RNA sequence: CGACUCUUAGCGGUGGAUCACUCGGCUCGUGCGUCGAUGAAGAACGCAGCUAGCUGCGAGAAUUAAUGUGAAUUGCAGGUUGAUCAUCGACACUUCGAACGCACUUGCGGCCCCGGGUUCCUCCCGGGGCUACGCCUGUCUGAGCGUCGCU
RNA sequence: GCCGCGACGAGUAGGAGGGCCGCUGCGGUGAGCCUUGAAGCCUAGGGCGCGGGCCCGGGUGGAGCCGCCGCAGGUGCAGAUCUUGGUGGUAGUAGCAAAUAUUCAAACGAGAACUUUGAAGGCCGAAGUGGAGAAGGGUUCCAUGUGAACAGCAGUUGAACAUGGGUCAGUCGGUCCUGAGAGAUGGGCGAGCGCCGUUCCGAAGGGACGGGCGAUGGCCUCCGUUGCCCUCAGCCGAUCGA
RNA sequence: AACCAUCUAGUAGCUGGUUCCCUCCAAAGUUUCCCUCAGGAUAGCUGGCGCUCUCCGCAGUUUUAUCCGG
RNA sequence: AACACGGACCAAGGAGUCUAACACGUGCGCGAGUCGGGGGCUACGAAAGCCGCCGUGGCGCAAUGAAGGUGAAGGCCGGCGGCGCGCCGCCGGCCGAGGUGGGAUCCCGAGGCCUUCCAGUCCGCCGAGGGCGCACCACCGGCCCGUCUCGCCCGC
RNA sequence: CGCGACCUCAGAUCAGACGUGGCGACCCGCUGAAUUUAAGCAUAUUAGUCAGCGGAGGAAAAGAAACUAACCAGGAUUCCCUCAGUAACGGCGAGUGAACAGGGAAGAGCCCAGCGCCGAAUCCCCGCCCCGCGGCGGGGCGCGGGAAAUGUGGCGUACGGAAGACCCACUCCCCGGCGCCGGGGGGCCCAAGUCCUUCUGAUCGAGGCCCAGCCCGUGGACGGUGUGAGGCCGGUAGCGGCCCCCGGCGCGCCGGGCCCGGGUCUUCCCGGAGUCGGGUUGCUUGGGAAUGCAGCCCAAAGCGGGUGGUAAACUCCAUCUAAGGCUAAAUACCGGCACGAGACCGAUAGUCAACAAGUACCGUAAGGGAAAGUUGAAAAGAACUUUGAAGAGAGAGUUCAAGAGGGCGUGAAACCGUUAAGAGGUAAACGGGUGGGGUCCGCGCAGUCCGCCCGGAGGAUUCAACCCGGCGGCGCGGUCCGGCCGUGCCGGCGGGGCGGAUCUCCCGCUCCCGUCGGCGGGGGACCGCCCCCCGGCCGGC
């Protein structure tokens, strides 16, 4: 049970919230976990999703082992475009289809200097954690 | 709210017309015009009895009707019939009014709580409760009373060393300090047994708090427990004592049928 | 058997009831409980690469700076030493409006200062800064066979 | 609860009882049902109940629903010259009748009684079916293209639609003036937002020329540019109003 | 005796309408008073809830006595 | 049926409600008492629980009278003081809170309810006749407050 | 005459300042209706209400007695409960209608004038200099300028007070700054399966994970995600973490001001006028020989005045000190910002409006004021061929499905078309009773098994009785051994916990002459009730 009495549980203002947020918040609402082999190295169930990343879909018509590339993000429809998963309309034009990230695995991630920083941040936190509920 | 529907302004058009004589729209080349405004009828319009909030809700009560109330509730904790026709499943728990070593209370973590119940052997009722957990049928849904899932088994304790904490995940069971016991939750419905678990003091207390037949209660100003109306309600062993059986008469419990008449004039042996 | 008329069922049409969905209401409650001559409220007119409305905005005109965040917006073209979103203390805010130079025609003005205009002739032109009513404390200049003083 | 005996049964206005009659929602409860297809809907199928109504089969549909014990109600429609929304007969009917009128060929075009040109015949007959303006409308003006909808038949057309263009003043008007009158100030009245009243109980001029004295600016020549003092000044009522 | 909104869902002894089943019982239009006669009260008629006794009392009736009647 | 009115057809909507007070009936709690509703202490809960030196107060337990006020059995023996054997009043002792009729239930119980004929106890059951009488009704007395008439005494 | 003091009154685009309108849910002061009720109506009622006008705040207003009472007396205001539908008013009809005392929330008190003392001991502004400066202040210096005797400041105000003298005892408060240690706003973070099978277009479904009963749980609220998810993501829990800003109490120090008291005895001092009050008129109030308010007229007092709910005269008593002022808390809030919930409503409902709504549109104007939601998981929106001027269609084609093709979910009746069937001159339509034909169903179309018996034919390592082991039921085991209890009862050299309107020396405190009483408390006995220990009776399991 929730027991702060100025945060909400109701229905409609939940999914006004969702589906008029602001860019900065759909940044953290898209995101997805990581594998466990990158679990294992740097102590971290997930991340935000990147538009360069490498992932697995999991499930839906497309599923696979294929790693496919990342190649847009549409934070507006809340949706990614990758490599190979489109469909080709008869004319002949080739789409790519959107895909919820939630339903996605990565496998490489793009390595800048805030991710690094974000990600150690967060390993901090779990040490804290573990050793204050310890 | 009572301006609701009234805000039109709105005269009648009268006899004549060949019309219903009723409260119409004051003109205007649009679809509202000779439209109907005031009236439960009309469209829009003002429903009957516009709904008060200086309606009585709250209904007080008496509270020796209460503490009676209290009283029986406890005393059908101890029948077993009515706490499985609650459709509790408890077969395998040695004694219903079931009590317990006070170092529950120091307990503070869900896993201990759990494995306390495993060895009880109480979980089949949370297994039931998990089984069938649902939804809710109708508008409820939309207004945050979607889900529903049937009550579970009580605890009682005096004071509280974490186990509210360490207990409150598992669903549906409620806690409750004694001085302070409720009805509503004791017997949900209006129905009779609740599968509760005490504690030691919790037991022990009872008897300040309500007192027996011969020694009024300490806690409460003036309040003696309720009396009984006759003893044995046991009657079937009664009415076939020595002494009534003696001084009764004889059953006359040979049925005997409607006859036929037949003719005297034409049956000779009639 | 014909055509016509009546009745019922299958199928197709008109029309949009019912049922299921709900980023809206109503009601009750909590905590705060702040506008304006430093030009408010309201109205008008404008502003987008393709834009009419809705929404936002004031000649810096769908936004500047600063701070936080940390790589997009997207219907279509095109161009990480911080793109984009939010926060908002600096910066700015056209014209009517109590409305304030006098009028409501958007017409007339008045004073002072700059630059072209002169060749100080002052004209002519542009720009800039002032120019509402009432009332208060003080400043200044005045009035009165009002009341005195000296002559 | 079950069972046995006799006697009776019309009913408006009206009263009372029982409703495993039915609707919407709340606490318990059915280890209830459901994408191997819920609710709703359709049905010359099978059945139950005196009846209110209900249960099974079949078809359609694509996500939620019901039984039992208690509680609360905005809880059951044929009518109200009821409300809103929809559809019939009446009807392919009444009707498309104010002021004389059209006809022949040719062109584009899929197609022409009505478009255009030419030819022929008629009318309005300068108190005009003409040429120009005002108030008032506000892009309807002009060109190109379009043929959905509109122009009560049609249309290759149009004041319809879509794209684009277009109004140049010292001298033409407003702007200036006052007109019947409206309307400030002073003054008065008024609980008060405000009102009477327009020369009436008001210290109602900021102007000018010359003289003197002071003050600056210029080929300080001569003339400007501000100030005081002397001398002079009737207005009339602020202001709008063609 | 204009027009717009509000007081305003303004009053009506007067017309009009008023949503499921079955079962059981079942009327009045007469008295008196009212600026009462298209209306009320008030007695009357009706239902429902019961209660005290029953396995001596009462009757829209006659008879026998006895009065009354114009 | 009407030469009385409303109605072309269909779907959906559409009408004795809420609040206060009173009266009667019923169910429940406690009982000469009863009630905390206002106030105070202690996720669902704005609930729930407690308070009695928080029973102030409300309703009831006494009426009547305009008001000052007043306010709900009596009977009998001896004595003492006084008067026409008796009486009034004043001191001590006993019974002490009405009566009649009708009254559902209870009580007494002459006698008796069968084995072979008598003798012979205990337990039941029935019952002639007679009593104590609940509730309730009818009547008769008594008591209380106001009021009227007639009276004679006690007290500081 | 001229010059100079003052007084009174003007003008200035004088230097510096302030007002002016909006919002108006709640508040304050005025003015002020009628519908209607009374079965009519006219006074009353509706009602000091709607409507009009002005002025405010986060609250306002109120408020420290010209009081209530008439008791053994209480003691500012505001608000709740009760006093109460009472006393009273009223064509005595209809109806209207308070207060004081009592228990509660909160609880805080103060200030001038006057009368009088003090070299006006007072104030504002300019100028100059130093510090500080996003709430314009602190300090020093001017033959710098005004205000002020038509009265500035200190003390002090009805609870009395001062001056004077005489005794006793005193030392910390106020203003602003700096640095150092410990609520509010904003930002970023934190557990655990996509494990193995299966249906399905897509799975959040179903089944499974053994004796470490899948993993976490201080986290199983909720939302999202191609159906229905504790464990896929965001969040939720936690005296969990980190980073900024603002505040909050403390400490150490600087520059200034303030130099005040407690009693005693003696002498003096002390109150607010066109106001009270009266007559009179009109409104209002429960206030009735006038409760309040106002207008006119009259017009006062000082051992005085007002009040003491029936006018008046006489009379004693009681209680207050008006006619100058301030003042936070509890209380109110259908407007606003930003927040939370619900036995409410579900597109003819709910605000008029779930949407480009106060919009389109109407009226010269004041004002009036609507209709209108829904493809799909995914735009995959139908390339290509073919007839036709094209609209329109035919094949092919996406999708699980176009039996969802841009006003597109499901798609009833009224109404129409066609098809199939049956019939037809007393308009159609109906109840009862039968017949015929259709329609589908009966999964009909050689028809019941059940016990028991009799008889003939198979087969299984099988029946009874005893032994062993376990368990349950019962016990007149007449009365086997031991417990446990009793809304049962007696005994107590018991130990006590509550209550008592039954009694009871000591202690603590004030007063009187180490002595004598009183009040409060406390042991100390005494009565009732229960609980724990024994012993014994009765009865049960
Ligand atoms: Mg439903
Ligand atoms: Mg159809
Ligand atoms: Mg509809
Ligand atoms: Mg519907
Ligand atoms: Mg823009
Ligand atoms: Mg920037
Ligand atoms: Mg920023
Ligand atoms: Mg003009
Ligand atoms: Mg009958
Ligand atoms: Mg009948
Ligand atoms: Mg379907
Ligand atoms: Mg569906
Ligand atoms: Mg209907
Ligand atoms: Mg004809
Ligand atoms: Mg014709
Ligand atoms: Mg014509
Ligand atoms: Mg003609
Ligand atoms: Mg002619
Ligand atoms: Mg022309
Ligand atoms: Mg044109
Ligand atoms: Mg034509
Ligand atoms: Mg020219
Ligand atoms: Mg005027
Ligand atoms: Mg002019
Ligand atoms: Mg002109
Ligand atoms: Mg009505
Ligand atoms: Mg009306
Ligand atoms: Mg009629
Ligand atoms: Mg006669
Ligand atoms: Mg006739
Ligand atoms: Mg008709
Ligand atoms: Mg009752
Ligand atoms: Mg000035
Ligand atoms: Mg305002
Ligand atoms: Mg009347
Ligand atoms: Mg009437
Ligand atoms: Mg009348
Ligand atoms: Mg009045
Ligand atoms: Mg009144
Ligand atoms: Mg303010
Ligand atoms: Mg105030
Ligand atoms: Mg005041
Ligand atoms: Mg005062
Ligand atoms: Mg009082
Ligand atoms: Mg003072
Ligand atoms: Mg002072
Ligand atoms: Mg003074
Ligand atoms: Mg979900
Ligand atoms: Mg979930
Ligand atoms: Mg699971
Ligand atoms: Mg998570
Ligand atoms: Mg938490
Ligand atoms: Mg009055
Ligand atoms: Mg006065
Ligand atoms: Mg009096
Ligand atoms: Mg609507
Ligand atoms: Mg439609
Ligand atoms: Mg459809
Ligand atoms: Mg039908
Ligand atoms: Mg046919």
């Amino acid at each position: 049970m929730k027991f702060n009495p100025f945060v909400t549980s109701d229905r409609s203002k939940n999914r006004k919230r969702h589906f008029n947020a602001p860019s900065h918040i759909r940044r953290k609402i898209m995101s997805s976990p990581l594998s466990k082999e990158l679990r294992q190295k740097y102590n971290v169930r997930s991340m935000p999703i990147r538009k360069d990343d490498e992932v697995q879909v999991v499930r839906g018509h497309y599923k696979g082992q294929q790693i496919g590339k990342v190649v847009q993000v549409y934070r507006k429809k809340y949706v990614i475009y990758i490599e190979r998963v489109q469909r080709e309309k008869a004319n002949g034009t080739t789409v790519h289809v959107g895909i919820h990230p939630s339903k996605v695995v990565i496998t490489r991630l793009k390595l800048d200097k805030d991710r690094k920083k974000i990600l150690e941040r967060k390993a901090k936190s779990r040490q804290v954690g573990k050793e204050k509920g310890k | 709210s009572e301006l609701a529907g009234h805000q039109t302004s709105a005269e009648s058009w009268g006899t004549g017309r060949a019309v219903a004589r009723i409260p119409r729209v004051r003109g205007g080349g649009t679809h509202r015009s000779g439209q109907g405004a005031f009236g439960n009828m009309c469209r829009g319009g003002r429903m009957f009895a516009p709904t008060k909030t200086w309606r009585r809700w709250h209904r007080r009560v008496n509270t020796t009707q209460k503490r009676y109330a209290i009283c029986s509730a406890l005393a059908a904790s101890a029948l077993p019939a009515l706490v499985m026709s609650k459709g509790h499943r408890i077969e395998e728990v040695p004694e219903l009014p079931l009590v317990v070593e006070d170092k529950v209370e120091g307990y503070k973590k869900t896993k201990e709580a759990v494995l306390l119940l495993k060895k009880l052997k109480a979980w089949n009722d949370i297994k039931k409760v998990y089984a069938s957990q649902r939804m809710r049928a109708g508008k409820g849904k939309m207004r945050n009373r979607r889900r529903i899932q049937r009550r579970g088994p009580c605890v009682i304790y005096n004071e509280d060393n974490g186990i509210v904490k360490a207990f409150r995940n598992i669903p549906g069971i409620t806690l409750l300090n004694v001085t302070k016991l409720n009805i509503l939750k004791l017997a949900p419905g209006g129905h009779v047994g609740r599968f509760c678990i005490w504690t030691e003091s919790a037991f022990r207390k009872l008897d300040d708090l309500y007192g027996t037949w011969r020694k009024a209660a300490s806690l409460k100003s003036n309040y003696n427990l309720p009396m009984h109306k006759m003893l044995n309600t046991d009657l079937s062993r009664i009415l076939k004592s020595p002494e009534i059986q003696r001084a009764l008469r004889a059953p006359r419990k040979k049925i005997h049928r409607r006859v036929l008449k037949k003719n005297p004039l034409k049956n000779l042996r009639i």
